[PDB]
RNA sequence: CGUGAGGGAAAGGUGAAAAGAACCCCGGGAGGGGAGUGAAAUAGAGCCUGAAACCGUGGGCUUACAAGCAGUCACGGCCCC
RNA sequence: GAAUGCCGGCAUGAGUAACGAUAAAGAGGGUGAGAAUCCCUCUCGCCGUAAGCCCAAGGGUUCCUACGCAAUGGUCGUCAG
RNA sequence: CGAUGUCGGCUCGUCGCAUCCUGGGGCUGAAGAAGGUCCCAAGGGUUGGGCUGUUCGCCCAUUAAAGCGGCACGCGAGCUGGGUUCAGAACGUCGUGAGACAGUUCGGUCUCUAUCCGCCACGGGCGCAGGAGGCUUGAGGGGGGCUCUUCCUAGUACGAGAGGACCGGAAGGGACGCACCUCUGGUUUCCCAGCUGUCCCUCCAGGGGCAUAAGCUGGGUAGCCAUGUGCGGAAGGGAUAACCGCUGAAAGCAUCUAAGCGGGAAGCCCGCCCCAAGAUGAGGCCUCCCACGGCAGCCGGUAAGGACCCGGGAAGACCACCCGGUGGAUGGGCCGGGGGUGUAAGCGCCGCGAGGCGUUGAGCCGACCGGUCCCAAUCGUCCGAGGUCU
């Protein structure tokens, strides 16, 4: 297993063997080893990266101590990748090579109190033919007396997007390590700027 | 983007005219036919002394459309009408002739016959 | 006391 | 949702909001200094900061589309005359927004004042 | 960080500078490499340009042609590999950016809506006086 | 609709446990630093007329 | 209230005596705090007595892993006499 | 202690729905203990076979002016039928 | 009976299993292919139409299939109201009649505000024996689970022929789900142009109001989007169902079983994605502060830290979350690029003129990608450990 963090940069798309491919840019490298997890002192193996330098007035004195016991420069953000241990001290692109698989995540737009046909794709009602103020509604949400209540898990309106996504089997299309980008052919969760990880496959 | 209650100009000499889709061959519920899918008509307006005449249901493949097809060198096309030709069983049009332009898509999916027939296949 | 209102009429249970 | 939406809507249609910032821009421009709440002054920057700096390029053009949002000869006259020359090497920040320490008693509505820079 | 940029870049190594600039209401003949499986060759099409969207790399023209009795719109992407040439054949003058109202009108109002553009049409003629 | 209804009166204690969350934040407020009168911050002050150590307006 | 015939309420009590609170303080006023009257002013005119529901301030015990017709029985802790 | 009892009082729902045409507002100046809400000016919008003007019915001082803000005004009020 | 709203539809599902399809099997009057019948299996799936208020049913066109039932014949404080089920009117029929009808016909008021449980989301409090900033383990949950065609193997096995495999291997689809906006395609309430009427500024020229809460029309960035793009169902490991066995007695034979072992499903456990230590059983690791002054208690000044306040944000109903606060590019302006519009005003020339041409891809120009301290995030305030006992 192996994994890096990066940032979203926007879309585009390359012509490869007079076919358009639609890719997402991802601007990963480079990560710093900032702390190795063992199954010694810690009962599992992960690799706490880091990610963006940051202003030292701005990192406090718990997080100081924390990269000073790694000889690293102050940094934006820190992740861990499971079941991953590289060599040197320093996770960069160039661990991905064109042609492979990868799983991104990072977190989704956030849509807000979204109702439930936006959410969960319910049909609504009619919009003639007598509907009375039900265009957008979720309809009947139980049974009767039996079982009187509604189920755990049921379909309502409420908070959608903002949350954890990872699109699994996305096919790297080119590396270029001179300015730390990724290209991946498809789409990655949430905004341009956003953060993502970017993970091999678990797929096969 | 053909679906049942769509009209589609008959493409070939069958006699026909318009055609009336009733079904999308394509699987258990496909929503559309584009550019290559055979469907179900039925026979809406045809000439007189034709080999079909109103009321056939009969067999066609659509070769072009009004909703752009899309391409995997990022290009795409778009006519001005769905039209269709009339085929039997065997996917071979029932007609002698095809007049205007078809999809090229027609080709890969073995429509072979109506594309030689054709006066230009873009 | 002033006006009496009306109450609406039953669902029809036939 | 409203993601990377510029412009604020106070609660007004197409046609008042637009007679809002230009009656506003009116009375800034003329006054020197208003009071007026705190979102309303926020976008009046914006508005009035263009016009200022319309009337520091000076040309027959400019003063016509100043015109379109003032209406007022004299004003744009004066706003020509004697309000873009001091600003001559100012690259932006026209106006200034200062909040105001007390709300009214009636809607409890935070205040700021607006003024020209100097 | 500058995401544009980076964009911008990644773009680069696709981006074509060697096509005629053309505008709509120009009448243009696009040279298309295209595949008959399995062998390749190229196929003109010629007609006026309706419609270009920019955005960057991926600016995008719209052609129009009628053939054979059916009018006909392709679309390509202004930087595509696939276009191995641009011919201008005629230089016509529109009022607006995009011509979609052109799909209802006869031929002849076509030729007075879109008549040709004598100013450009001196500037073709004027250069191609070179060394 | 078919018009909903409290189908019991709110006993003392679930009224007041609802309004466990209505106490007032007193206001925040800071020290002027010409007049040693204490005001909000980010606001010109209303007792002497300074905001960013000058003058601003009359009281 | 009802066009009308007609219907048809609620609402008593300062103190022995107005001695019904000059004057001063905060306040726009209302209201209060002093001063004064009285045997008595939580008899101050929104006035005898001043119950209960109901709202509140302060104090003692108690309560944020708990299953309830709210009590009863037992033991233990804390507070008071 | 019960009569969907009678009269009165006070709770709950609740700081919740609502504050009565989506013609629309902004600023400056003045008054005043107090001003989004009163006066003044400037800008903006609305009506114009009317949302302007004049009669009749009905209403009965609501008219004009001064001094007022407890209540009435669905907020505020220094303004007011 | 001091009221338990009644058909059908819509929406929304959830369960059963006597299984419609898909998976696994035994027997076959099972050559092959395709069927029949019974067993195991409820994971997923189970189409669009014509008629009728219909449920039902028939029909058309498909499909792997177009399963049957429970949930107050699920679901009207969720909708509908065509039918039933008031008062009108008429037909047939019955009644001298008034009127009547599981007889027909046309029409006929469906109630803004959720208190408690339940459900979807989001906080506040306290707790997790010192206080703090991070990063995490995953007990336990949840999600997902479908399937078809074509090709190779091979016109081989099988078969007189027609027809036509297993096993194994490729490619392409339908529907569904998550995400995304590069392309395609929407919108884009003032981003640009054009246009009529009228009132106006200022007479011309140029413009502004109104004609909708954009006057109309042609366009249209960001964002939000599907019709558009990426990707998912698995693989694999384990244990089983029916069923098939190996070895094997009781019972000299035989027997899958009584000792023991093996094979074997779209199902089950795990694996994948997501939540998740209020997991009070309150977990772990990295790092920072640390004996404060005074009477497991209290009252004070601090520590590491935190909050307030502010500028804001593809975060968001409030809240929360994330970023920034002058040692600063956070928002606003200004500048550049992009992008939209499609050649401004003004002047000069031409035409009696409406106009035309040039200056000119001009002018105007939201949100996009960046730059720049020009304007505003001034100045500050308040909380906040001294570590219980064995
Ligand atoms: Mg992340
Ligand atoms: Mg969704
Ligand atoms: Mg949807
Ligand atoms: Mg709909
Ligand atoms: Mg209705
Ligand atoms: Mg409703
Ligand atoms: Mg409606
Ligand atoms: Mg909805
Ligand atoms: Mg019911
Ligand atoms: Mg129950
Ligand atoms: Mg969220
Ligand atoms: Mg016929
Ligand atoms: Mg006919
Ligand atoms: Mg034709
Ligand atoms: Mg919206
Ligand atoms: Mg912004
Ligand atoms: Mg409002
Ligand atoms: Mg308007
Ligand atoms: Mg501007
Ligand atoms: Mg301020
Ligand atoms: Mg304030
Ligand atoms: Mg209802
Ligand atoms: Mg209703
Ligand atoms: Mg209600
Ligand atoms: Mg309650
Ligand atoms: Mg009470
Ligand atoms: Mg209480
Ligand atoms: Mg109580
Ligand atoms: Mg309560
Ligand atoms: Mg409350
Ligand atoms: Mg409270
Ligand atoms: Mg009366
Ligand atoms: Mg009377
Ligand atoms: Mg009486
Ligand atoms: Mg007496
Ligand atoms: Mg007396
Ligand atoms: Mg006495
Ligand atoms: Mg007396
Ligand atoms: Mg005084
Ligand atoms: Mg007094
Ligand atoms: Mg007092
Ligand atoms: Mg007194
Ligand atoms: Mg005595
Ligand atoms: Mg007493
Ligand atoms: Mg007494
Ligand atoms: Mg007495
Ligand atoms: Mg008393
Ligand atoms: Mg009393
Ligand atoms: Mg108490
Ligand atoms: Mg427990
Ligand atoms: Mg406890
Ligand atoms: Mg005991
Ligand atoms: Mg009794
Ligand atoms: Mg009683
Ligand atoms: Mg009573
Ligand atoms: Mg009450
Ligand atoms: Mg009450
Ligand atoms: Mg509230
Ligand atoms: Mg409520
Ligand atoms: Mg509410
Ligand atoms: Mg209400
Ligand atoms: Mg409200
Ligand atoms: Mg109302
Ligand atoms: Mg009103
Ligand atoms: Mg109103
Ligand atoms: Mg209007
Ligand atoms: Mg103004
Ligand atoms: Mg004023
Ligand atoms: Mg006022
Ligand atoms: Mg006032
Ligand atoms: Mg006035
Ligand atoms: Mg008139
Ligand atoms: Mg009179
Ligand atoms: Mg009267
Ligand atoms: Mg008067
Ligand atoms: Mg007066
Ligand atoms: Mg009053
Ligand atoms: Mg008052
Ligand atoms: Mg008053
Ligand atoms: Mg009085
Ligand atoms: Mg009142
Ligand atoms: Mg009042
Ligand atoms: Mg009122
Ligand atoms: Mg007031
Ligand atoms: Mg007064
Ligand atoms: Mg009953
Ligand atoms: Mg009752
Ligand atoms: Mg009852
Ligand atoms: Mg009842
Ligand atoms: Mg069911
Ligand atoms: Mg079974
Ligand atoms: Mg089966
Ligand atoms: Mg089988
Ligand atoms: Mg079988
Ligand atoms: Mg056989
Ligand atoms: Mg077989
Ligand atoms: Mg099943
Ligand atoms: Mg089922
Ligand atoms: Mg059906
Ligand atoms: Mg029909
Ligand atoms: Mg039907
Ligand atoms: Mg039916
Ligand atoms: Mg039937
Ligand atoms: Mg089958
Ligand atoms: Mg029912
Ligand atoms: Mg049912
Ligand atoms: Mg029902
Ligand atoms: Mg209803
Ligand atoms: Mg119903
Ligand atoms: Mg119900
Ligand atoms: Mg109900
Ligand atoms: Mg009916
Ligand atoms: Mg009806
Ligand atoms: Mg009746
Ligand atoms: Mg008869
Ligand atoms: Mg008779
Ligand atoms: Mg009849
Ligand atoms: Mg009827
Ligand atoms: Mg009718
Ligand atoms: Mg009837
Ligand atoms: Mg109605
Ligand atoms: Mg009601
Ligand atoms: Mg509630
Ligand atoms: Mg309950
Ligand atoms: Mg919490
Ligand atoms: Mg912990
Ligand atoms: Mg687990
Ligand atoms: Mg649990
Ligand atoms: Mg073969
Ligand atoms: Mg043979
Ligand atoms: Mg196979
Ligand atoms: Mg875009
Ligand atoms: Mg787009
Ligand atoms: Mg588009
Ligand atoms: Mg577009
Ligand atoms: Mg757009
Ligand atoms: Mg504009
Ligand atoms: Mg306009
Ligand atoms: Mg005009
Ligand atoms: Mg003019
Ligand atoms: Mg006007
Ligand atoms: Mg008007
Ligand atoms: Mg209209
Ligand atoms: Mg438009
Ligand atoms: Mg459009
Ligand atoms: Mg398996
Ligand atoms: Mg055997
Ligand atoms: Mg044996
Ligand atoms: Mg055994
Ligand atoms: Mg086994
Ligand atoms: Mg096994
Ligand atoms: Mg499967
Ligand atoms: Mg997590
Ligand atoms: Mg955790
Ligand atoms: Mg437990
Ligand atoms: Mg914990
Ligand atoms: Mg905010
Ligand atoms: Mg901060
Ligand atoms: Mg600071
Ligand atoms: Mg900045
Ligand atoms: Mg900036
Ligand atoms: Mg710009
Ligand atoms: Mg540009
Ligand atoms: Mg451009
Ligand atoms: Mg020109
Ligand atoms: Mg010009
Ligand atoms: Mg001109
Ligand atoms: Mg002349
Ligand atoms: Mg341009
Ligand atoms: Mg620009
Ligand atoms: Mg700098
Ligand atoms: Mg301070
Ligand atoms: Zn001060």
């Amino acid at each position: 297993m192996k994994g890096i963090l990066g940032v979203k940069v926007g879309m585009t798309r390359i012509f490869r063997d007079d076919r358009a491919v639609p890719v997402t840019v991802i601007l990963a490298g480079p990560c710093p080893v900032v702390q190795r997890r063992t199954p010694e002192k810690d009962g599992y193996t992960a690799v706490q990266l880091g990610f963006l330098p940051q202003n030292p007035k701005r990192v406090n004195r718990p997080l100081k101590g924390h990269f000073a016991k790694a000889g690293v420069e102050p940094v934006r953000i820190l992740r861990e990748i499971r079941d991953f241990n590289p060599e040197g001290d320093t996770v960069t692109v160039e661990i991905f090579k064109p042609g492979e698989r990868v799983d991104v995540t990072g977190t989704s737009k956030g849509r807000g109190f979204a109702g439930v046909m936006k959410r969960w794709n319910f049909a609504g009602g009619p919009d003639s033919h007598g509907a009375h103020k039900i265009h957008r509604h979720p309809g009947s949400i139980g049974n009767r007396k039996t079982p009187g209540r509604v189920y755990k898990g049921k379909k309502m309106a409420g908070h959608y997007g903002a949350e954890r996504v990872t699109v699994m089997n996305l096919e790297v299309v080119d590396v270029i390590p001179e300015e730390n980008l990724l290209l991946v052919k498809g789409a990655v969760p949430g905004p341009n700027g956003g953060l993502v990880i970017v993970r091999e496959t678990k797929k096969a | 983007m053909i679906q049942p209650q769509t009209y589609l100009e008959v493409a070939d000499n069958t006699g026909a005219r318009k055609i009336m889709c009733i079904r999308v061959l394509k699987g258990s519920n496909a929503k559309y036919a584009t550019v290559g899918d055979v469907i179900v008509a039925s026979v809406k307006e045809a000439i007189p002394r034709g080999a079909v005449k109103e009321g056939d249901v009969v067999k066609a493949v659509v070769v072009r459309t009004k909703k752009e097809i899309k391409r995997p060198d990022g290009s795409a096309i778009r006519f001005d009408d769905n039209a269709a030709v009339i085929i039997n069983n065997q996917l071979e049009p029932r007609g002698t002739r095809v007049f205007g332009p078809v999809a090229r898509e027609l080709r890969e999916k073995g429509f072979m016959k109506i594309v030689s027939l054709a006066p230009e296949v873009l | 006391p002033t006006y009496i209102p009306r109450p609406r009429p039953p669902h029809p249970r036939l | 949702m409203r993601h990377l939406k510029s412009g604020r809507k106070l609660n007004r249609h197409s046609s008042h909001r637009l007679a809002l910032y230009r009656n506003q821009a009116k009375s800034l421009l003329t006054h020197g200094r208003i009071t007026t709440t705190v979102p309303k002054a926020k976008e009046l920057r914006g508005f009035v900061d263009h016009l200022i700096h319309l009337a520091k390029r000076g040309d027959l053009h400019a003063r016509r589309l100043v015109l379109r949002d003032l209406q007022d000869v004299k004003l744009v006259r004066k706003l020509f005359d004697e309000i873009a020359p001091r600003y001559r090497d100012r690259q932006g920040g026209y106006t200034r927004v200062l909040k105001l320490a007390e709300r009214r008693r009636g809607d409890g509505a935070p205040l700021a004042l607006v003024e020209l820079v100097e | 960080m500058n995401r544009g940029a980076l964009i911008k870049l990644v773009e680069s190594r696709y981006v074509r500078t060697d096509l005629p600039e053309f505008r709509p209401g120009d009448t243009v003949r696009v040279s298309y490499k295209v595949k008959e499986g399995n062998r390749t060759r190229i196929q003109d099409f010629e007609g006026i340009v309706i419609r270009i969207r920019r955005n960057g790399f991926n600016t995008t023209f719209t052609v129009r042609k009628v053939s054979y009795g059916v009018g006909v719109e392709r679309i390509f992407p202004l930087h595509s590999p696939l276009i191995q040439k641009i011919d201008i054949v005629q230089r016509g003058r529109a009022r607006r950016a995009k011509l979609y109202f052109i799909r209802n009108l006869s031929d002849r109002e076509i030729r007075r809506k879109l008549r040709a553009d004598r100013k450009r049409i001196d500037q073709d003629r004027a250069a191609e006086r070179a060394a | 609709a078919k018009h909903p209804v409290p189908k019991k009166k709110t006993s003392k204690a679930r009224r007041d446990a609802r309004r466990s969350h209505h106490a007032l934040t007193p206001p925040t407020l800071v020290p002027c630093p010409e007049c040693k009168a204490m005001k909000p911050p980010h606001t010109v002050c209303p007792e002497c007329g300074y905001y960013a150590g000058r003058k601003v307006l009359e009281v």
